[PDB]
RNA sequence: GACGGAGGGGUACCACCAGACGUGGAGUCUGCGGCUCAAUCUGACUCAACGCGCGCACCUCACCAGGCCCGGACGCGCGGAGGACCGACAGCCGGGCGCGCUUUCGCGAUCGCGCGGGUGGUGGUGCAUGGCCGCUCCCAGCCCGUGGCGCGAGCCGUCUGCUCCAUUGCGACAACGAGCGAGACCCCGGCCGCGGGCGCCGCGGGACGGCCCGCGGCAGCGGGAGGACGGCGGGGCGAUAGCAGGUCUGUGAUGCCCUCAGACGCCCUGGGCCGCACGCGCGCUACACUGGCGGGGCCAGCCGGCGCCCGCCAGGACGCGCGGAGCCCCCGCCGUGGCCGGGACCGCGGGCUGGAACGCCCCCGCGCACCAGGAAUGUCUUGUAGGCGCCCGCCCCCACCGCG
């Protein structure tokens, strides 16, 4: 027989919230250090977070002061006592391979003058250079005329429905704002590279 | 308006202890986080909710602070000139306490 | 105006992301939405 | 020391993880009396929604639960000396951890 | 109710050498068994007084098809919960009946009370595979859907 | 109504001109070891060996006799 | 074998003969203008009823023996649907008090025993049930 | 390509067999047109509108009848510090607060006022769009590199054959070599091992058209045995291409648009969404004896707090950590009588939750239709239909729904 209040179960929920929370802050201010990821290790109520990103160095910028301000403004936000609050990046390898990095990096282009199909096969260079088997640039919006439409801009074989799917292949959604409106763009990168799984149609004979 | 001269001393101060001010954005009365202190000689706890929103908004405009509003919660720090700002405003000669807390060490993750 | 504001005191349940006063969701304490839960559950985590 | 009994709960949900945290945590055992493991009952928070945004579309709901995990171990050893066991045991991350004294109740 | 970890714990053994268990429709029938004197107290109840009187004939069957030889003198606690009415009762058939094949079983009288069994039922001897199913995300039910619009 | 795909019945060819010798006509479980055998040949997951197993063991049957 | 070997619901008319035979208890004079249950809109008409209901709460109490039973538990036992409403009918909870009246008389005839949370049956009690397990049997 | 009241082949209870459970007829529920209002907020109309945008006394609330106050940030030009402006009791007034009014007391630049630039805005256009579901699509199709073929659109591969849940395979094969989708995979279950236990929970196996016989180049089938399971077990994702499908009313989604101080800001008070001749879509409960009805005996699973006096009860007081469903079934009652079926309305009360009943609960009455349903349709193959209950979504309170 059990006591059932097991109160500490909402505590990992928090957690959980605060994962999410943490993801929404750090997708604004984190671009240009090519945010992916972020993690939360609090086991004495000791809080460390593992951001993912293109190159590290950038997330720090200025010997910690650009990463201080917004680690003290963590705390401040989550009610963390000051200085409890620590990040420490990790570098990512194959920067492009990653699909929040290369969406992100589309948005950056397109926001200005650089062409769709121009900037499409860009970011597909990208793909192929990390080794994904395939990448596939969908953008959407009011692309040419005002009545909108999308083009779809494939590489590489890329596959996207089953459970491989939420395995090997990757993907994200920037729904960039430009002059005339919105023109989301969306970049989905398939990658078997991944060891925590092998296809289960993928055969290896003698 | 009209708000007390204390805030705005107060918010300074707070904004650089911690390098930012993430704010609750609430345009509703009820408990106000953050500024705990607004000296005394009238409060010995928060001040009035609208005073830091009123106030963040100038502060944002001049350009003291950066605001990047996400959840319900604001986001605001306190900006690079934002230290020749608040140092100056506080009279405070030279350069203060801020929040830099050494150089984190390689983490299992 | 220190009587007129806010003379009424009522629960103010939010969407926290949302800010939605409508479709809270407040099952486990989360106000994710009804609708902005599928969006930001990936990162809280949920499952099909 | 105190030979106080604490009481081990780790709360993760990612099965795998916590599966990666009870044999490490075994481990240590053998440093101080590990007990046997006690997973928890699952417990399934569930949200069923409907998936369109708006109301039009056939009423389609998309069912979404996840399964916190706690994994129960009782540990007796000196109240100091558990915390430096769990210098051992790997700190793969998101995972809250907590140990509480099976006190005799004081008396 | 059912799979517990105190599946039987007041029995402190003393002879229940045979354990059975019966499964029939998520109930379980947890059965100890001693060479006694015929005592089949299934629930602490005694066999000859069940809840549903019309289906006191299906837990007899058990006892009957096998025969007093081997059933007089042995003794089987049975312990019932989950499931429902009925339902535990077949599970108790489960549990007296491979009970009695298990007393002899390493004698090659396991075939001839297999045998007894299977011309009887083959789910005395099988579990039930029969649960319960999945409601639809529209309409009441496995199979059953709302009446439909104009259409 | 059971018909192998393309995955399982190709992979099953190399199995069965790989090894015929060490694969058996009827036992399904010696071809299921060579099936999953690390270097001999990979199958992710039990049942997709088990499939290969089932079409190589009819296969062992075809080559055994009059081989397509 | 006390309420094992005989039909327990056997023994509750024979020891409801008993409930007045014996002079345990006495019917409270609210067994005339109150009905059973929120449920049960019937009123119970048996006139014996506090005498078997008054052998249904030792019957229910000496089988869990001392497991802190409370009158609640006891009143949830005979719960039934509420009908009359064209809602679709749900269980609803039988009368606590009357319930409750016979468990706080039944304290003093000492089948009924103080305890941590809910009353149990008291060793007197053990044995005066256990009188009518021959009588049943024989 | 789309259609064919054109063949030849497929196929499924979103079709029909064979059948069952229904609805429509009847009370009531929840929406939807219509009516009326001060307002009865709005989208949404075969499927793919109509218990849909997840329980409307307030908030929500978008609507109406009013009422306050700016929170007009940032510059620029100016005005101004014993003072720019902000407040204020006495009475009146307006439900009402100095809200205005008499009256004269405060108050500290936090600014007054324009000029540009504003916070906004469930205000409009889904026919400016992003996203995200619906539906085509319980259907297997989609394409690619190189080479054939024609000026080319566009074919070939991508096949009448031969199987299948399936472009699932097979065999042929100006095509040859791929791939995405399918299947796999994944998620609970069946069983069976072990590790290992505050809760039964972690990891493996096993089932494979494998094995038997027929008939078949082949694909496979069809009858078998064993077996937890027999040839997807209800299990979730979502090919390609889209449709003026919906939503600007889910957001610091967003274009334009529109308003911006007497605001479409935001707070407040009261009301309306439910008023509601009428038609309609899910639904609930009826029409009783295979049944209402006196107790007794219960027996669960998503999985659960329980206890003492006060109360028929609804409910309270005082407490502490604790402990499971009806259906059915055993025995009474009543006798096919609108009946004791059935509970719809209606009058006194007892309540609770709540700032505030109008919401809901209980009890003593009161006993509407309704005796089995016209045209017309809907849903299904085993733990299924039905039959019966249980938690939760949403909630100050409040399931005739929804997911299980």
């Amino acid at each position: 027989r059990r006591d059932e209040e097991n109160v500490y179960y909402s505590k990992y929920l928090n957690d959980c919230i605060m994962e999410a929370e943490l993801h929404e802050f750090f997708s604004r201010e984190l671009v240009d250090a090519g945010y992916a990821s972020c993690s939360l290790c609090r086991t004495i109520d000791s809080i460390c977070v593992i951001i993912q990103c293109a190159e590290p160095e950038v997330v720090m910028g200025d010997n910690h002061y650009r990463l201080h301000k917004i680690e003290y403004l963590l705390a401040g936000r989550f009610m963390c006592d000051p200085k409890n609050f620590n990040i420490w990046v990790d570098k990512i390898i194959k920067r492009g391979l990653s699909a929040e990095i290369m969406v992100d990096n589309l948005r950056a282009k397109l926001e200005e003058a650089m062409p769709i199909r121009r900037a499409a096969y860009s970011i597909i260079r990208t793909a192929m250079r990390a080794g994904a088997a395939g990448c596939e640039v969908i953008v959407a919006g009011k692309l040419r005329a005002q009545r909108a439409r999308a083009n779809k801009f494939k590489e590489g074989c890329l596959i996207s429905t089953g459970h491989p799917k939420r395995i090997f292949l990757a993907e994200a959604t920037r729904h960039i704002k430009m002059r005339q409106g919105v023109i989301g763009v969306k970049v989905r990168i398939y990658n078997p590279n991944i060891r925590g799984a092998v296809m289960p149609d993928k055969i290896e004979i003698g | 308006v009209h708000i007390p001269k204390a805030v705005y001393k107060a918010v300074y101060a707070h904004l650089y202890e911690n390098a930012s001010l993430a704010l609750k954005e609430y345009w509703r009365v009820g408990n106000v986080p953050g500024i705990t202190y607004v000296d005394e000689n009238g409060k010995l706890c928060n001040p009035t909710y609208l005073h830091v929103n009123c106030i963040m908004q100038s502060l944002e405009s001049r350009g003291v602070v950066k605001d990047t509003f996400a959840w319900r919660h604001h986001y605001y720090l306190l900006t690079e000139k934002g230290e020749q700002f608040i140092r100056k405003e506080l009279d405070l000669t030279d350069d203060v306490l801020p929040t830099p807390y050494s150089k984190p060490s390689i983490k299992p993750p | 105006r220190e009587t007129e504001f806010c003379t009424h005191i009522a629960h103010k349940r939010e969407c926290r992301i949302c800010g939605n006063y409508n479709s809270v969701y407040r099952k486990y304490g989360l106000f994710i939405c009804r609708r902005c839960f599928k969006e930001n559950a990936g990162k809280i985590g949920f499952v099909k | 020391d105190m030979h106080q009994k604490y009481t081990i709960i780790v709360v993760g949900k990612d099965l795998k993880l916590v599966e990666r945290y009870v044999k490490s945590i075994v481990k240590e055992g053998r440093a101080f009396g590990i007990s046997g493991p006690c997973r928890a009952p699952v417990r399934r928070l569930t949200i069923t929604t409907r998936k369109s945004p708006c109301g039009e579309g056939t009423n389609t709901w998309h069912r979404f639960e996840l399964r916190m995990y706690k994994r129960t171990f009782w540990v007796t050893c000196g109240g100091n000396d558990i915390s430096t066991i769990l210098s051992k045991t790997v700190v793969i991350p998101g995972i809250q951890v907590t140990v509480e004294v099976e006190e005799p109740d004081n008396e | 109710d059912l799979l517990e970890r105190n599946d039987i714990e007041v029995r402190e053994r003393d002879k229940y050498t045979v354990h059975t268990l019966g499964k029939k429709k998520n109930s379980v029938a947890v059965a100890f068994v001693k060479a006694g004197k015929g005592d089949i107290l299934v629930n602490n109840v005694p066999l000859a007084l069940v809840r549903p009187e019309i289906l006191r004939t299906k837990v007899s069957e058990p006892i009957m098809i096998l025969g007093e030889s081997l059933f007089k003198g042995l003794d089987m606690n049975i312990k019932v919960a989950g499931g429902g009415h009925v339902s535990q009762i077949y599970a108790v058939r489960q549990a007296i009946s491979r009970g009695v094949l298990a007393s002899v079983k390493d004698e090659a009288a396991r075939s001839e009370l297999r045998a007894k069994l299977v011309s009887y039922d083959r789910q005395l001897v099988v579990s039930d595979p029969r649960r319960c199913e999945a409601k639809k995300f529209g309409g009441r039910g496995a199979r059953a859907r709302r009446q439909k619009s104009y259409r | 109504g059971k018909v192998r795909t393309k995955t399982i019945k190709r992979a099953a060819r190399k199995i069965v001109e790989n090894n015929y010798e060490s694969l058996k006509p009827k036992d399904f479980q010696n071809n299921k070891a060579i099936c999953s055998k690390r270097n001999v040949a990979i199958i992710p997951s039990k049942r997709l060996r088990n499939k290969v197993a089932g079409y190589v063991t009819t296969l062992m049957n075809r080559v055994v006799k009059g081989p397509v | 074998s006390s309420v094992t070997r005989v039909p327990a619901d056997v023994f509750i008319n024979s020891f409801a003969a008993h409930l007045k035979n014996r002079g345990i208890i006495k019917c409270p004079a609210f067994t005339d203008y109150v009905k059973t249950g929120v449920s049960r809109q019937y009123a119970p008409r048996d006139a014996d009823w506090f005498y078997i209901k008054a052998a249904s709460v030792i019957r229910h109490f000496y089988i869990s023996g001392s497991h802190s039973i409370g009158v609640a538990g006891l009143a949830r036992k005979y719960s039934s649907l509420q009908k009359g409403k064209t809602t679709p009918h749900h269980t609803k909870r039988a009368s606590c008090k009357v319930i409750r009246s016979i468990v706080s008389q039944f304290l003093g005839q000492k089948l009924l025993i103080a305890g941590e949370r809910g009353r149990h049956i008291s060793p007197n009690g053990r044995k005066m049930v256990e009188d009518f397990a021959e009588g049943l049997q024989k």
